[PDB]
């Protein structure tokens, strides 16, 4: 029936650094993560049918010793979803949501996890997509960092 | 009917699927269950009746976590926690082992992805520190030396020696 | 067809104060920000037809070094979401989130983001509305706070 | 019409710990919860219907003062959203939330909250379930911890 | 027509919801609302067209919470903030009560679930320490001691007393 | 057919919308596409297909941001942070720009909403501070103070003068 999505994070490709960044790999097909009627390219999710659809967010931030000494420096992990058109320039926030932390403290791991949902209008060649601050730290569980999309009415 | 293989649907006993397949399609009244091969990363362990494999678990480096078992079709990949560290199922984390402290030493051999168990020094041995790794080390032989033995020792201090 | 709400907070009436206030500003007809058989009066998201809706909100708290420091006091950002009936004296909490936090600190920028959704059972002439304990901590950007709602089934 | 469920912990049977445990009690028939063409055994959440369901859950989190001090250690409040077959084996995790937290201070109280929310794919057996790192530090408010599902589409 | 008890629905008079039960039908044009009561550990306390009836707050000790009134079927479940605490809608929390200062003292009798007020020491009396609790002292006497009065007492000490 | 004013929708080039206005109807066989100006505080900058405008960025105070260009219906509303901070992508803030060591000086002229470039001071200046706005000071001259010049000065610091 109606167009969905639930797409978890590609373990395998994760950027390393600490800039924002665009998520340019998800699954599509394994575990929890699939697709319908919709369209995965490179962390883009191309909108196939007009409606308002509910598109929501879950990501999942952690940080251990072993991985090396967090910097006393400025912390802040963010997540926005972004809505481009296939071919439309820049991009525009639907959704934003983080929080400042330090995780200096001397226990051994660090862990932190963000929610966005909200009820968006979509046009078939729109896309979403989501960026986070500090890519080196995501979670690669599938019950971690995922999002997704499913339409609820038509337009 | 038996489980070790069948499920029942439409009135009918049908064939359950084996591990490293799921069943694509339910059996029908003139067909059995259409059991398809787990794809890349999944996997299924038992006879079943599920319409997708299991996703393997990712062994973060950055939860400081490795695979022991990197799994297949038919087996789950395991994970341990490294050098230093336990699993801990509270938080689903690789803690840091806990220390021995003066007096005791660590249990050998140490296992893998378990905790440290502490045991008390016994005679002829101390540990002066703390440790999680160490195990109580013996006292100093003074006529290694070249010295005799000033003062006897403890659970918690070495020897003393001095040159007579 | 359904009903539906998705607002925006109206970041040129945001209450000033310290103390736990009902919003009553969003907009409902610009950028993300939309109605659709659903009444808005001020704050309160008016239900013009029974049945079974899901509800969501999302809010973002930020303070920056300019503003002032931040005093050495309790802190404990929340956000409540209420149901009241436009006939109906005290309103109850459908929804709670938010968290204590210290942003004592001498970072430039402290940010903080909550969210809370769930299915609720609500009849025409019920009011939702939003409470916050920050106001004047309040990010004005429409991807950063906002509530909504849309109707999944009939009653 | 499609099965759905809000379900609002059971303030009175909350255990007691500080081990993770699987949440065994949760209103079905009183204030805002209800459930629908779903069946709710202990803690368990019974799929009666095949389709896709819209998963969610807050959980909050509190500490005061006067029960007692905080011991100083590792502190991580954490929500896991688990899938289970009511006759197969080991469960797996759909949705995780959380956060490592020092609750040290010497403030008089401690809150918390943690949403999560996703799109899956359930069958007419198959079980929904909650668990939490600390029971006893759970809110047992009704608009502060519980989880529910609704049905948006059929397979 | 009037609301202590009525409400219009097709086009008729209905009458409301009495305290203690829910409306579980709205009135049809050839019978009136079906007022059934509230189920355990709820209630609704005025004429009503609810279709189901509020739940009790639940005075969570953890939030150092406790009941003053049970409530019941017609009255809400009143909590209040335990010894040393007072409820403060900000937060929606137990909040610590605020201490007097030195040259102050609390103001009696101390209310239950409300923070305590501060008043300065008038003469004769004194405080030398931060309480939420303690009211001024009055200066000791000097003669109950076997001694004369050294120093005058302040709001903030107390006389000082002398062997002769 | 081109674009800057056109598109396809039934199998027709139908025309683009200017900036200023977005497409309220999509063009029917019959007529072509119907662009409506923006509405209050709204915005499209280029010819599109938009069926809403873009709503304008919130110059928040409370991030240190200031609207350098208050836009319109045509063109985006531009931001930047106040004195003392420089937007950064990355937190989508603005961060405090950083200082420059001793040693060192800021460049000049200062960039709004830019950080500040930090370069070593060259001989006959230095800077004895920590500053994210000053540049590198030029060497006391001792006979404006009436003295001659008892030591050279540095980088890092100021010459030393004493009255002969």
């Amino acid at each position: 029936a109606q167009p969905f999505a639930h797409l978890t994070i590609n373990a395998a490709s994760i950027p390393s650094g600490s800039h924002k960044v665009t998520l340019s790999s998800w699954y599509h097909d394994r575990g929890w993560a699939k697709i319908s009627n919709m369209t995965l390219s490179n962390g883009k999710l191309r909108v196939n049918q007009d409606g308002f659809y509910y598109l929501y967010a879950n990501i999942c931030f952690r940080h251990h010793e072993t991985s090396g000494s967090v910097p006393t420096d400025y912390l802040q992990l963010m997540v926005y979803v972004v809505k481009t058109s296939i071919k439309i320039p820049s991009s525009h926030n639907l959704m934003k949501g983080g929080s400042t932390k330090n995780w200096s403290g001397n226990s051994e791991f660090h862990f932190y996890s963000i929610n966005v949902g909200g009820f968006f209008k979509l046009r078939a060649g729109e896309e979403i997509s989501i960026q986070v601050s500090n890519p080196s730290l995501l979670d690669p569980d599938q019950d971690a960092t995922y999002f997704g999309a499913f339409k609820v009415q038509d337009i | 009917c038996t489980q070790e293989r069948h499920y029942e649907h439409l009135g009918r006993c049908c064939s359950r699927c084996e591990p490293g397949k799921y069943l694509s399609s339910k059996c029908t009244p003139t067909s059995d269950s259409v059991c398809l091969p787990c794809g890349p990363d999944e996997y299924l362990d038992t006879w079943n009746e599920e319409d997708k494999c299991l996703l393997h678990k990712v062994c973060d480096a950055g939860k400081a976590l490795v695979a022991v078992d990197p799994g297949n079709h038919t087996a789950p990949r395991r994970c341990a926690c490294t050098a230093g560290y336990h699993w801990n199922s509270d938080c689903e984390c690789c803690r840091r082992n806990t220390e021995c402290a003066p007096g005791f030493g660590a249990q050998h051999p140490l296992q893998l992805n378990k905790d440290t168990v502490c045991t008390p020094c016994l005679l002829g041995f101390f540990s002066d520190v703390f440790s999680s790794t160490d195990k109580c080390k013996p006292w100093t032989n003074c006529t290694l030396l070249g010295k005799l033995e000033a003062h006897q020792g403890t659970t918690e201090s070495d020897v003393v020696c001095s040159s007579s």
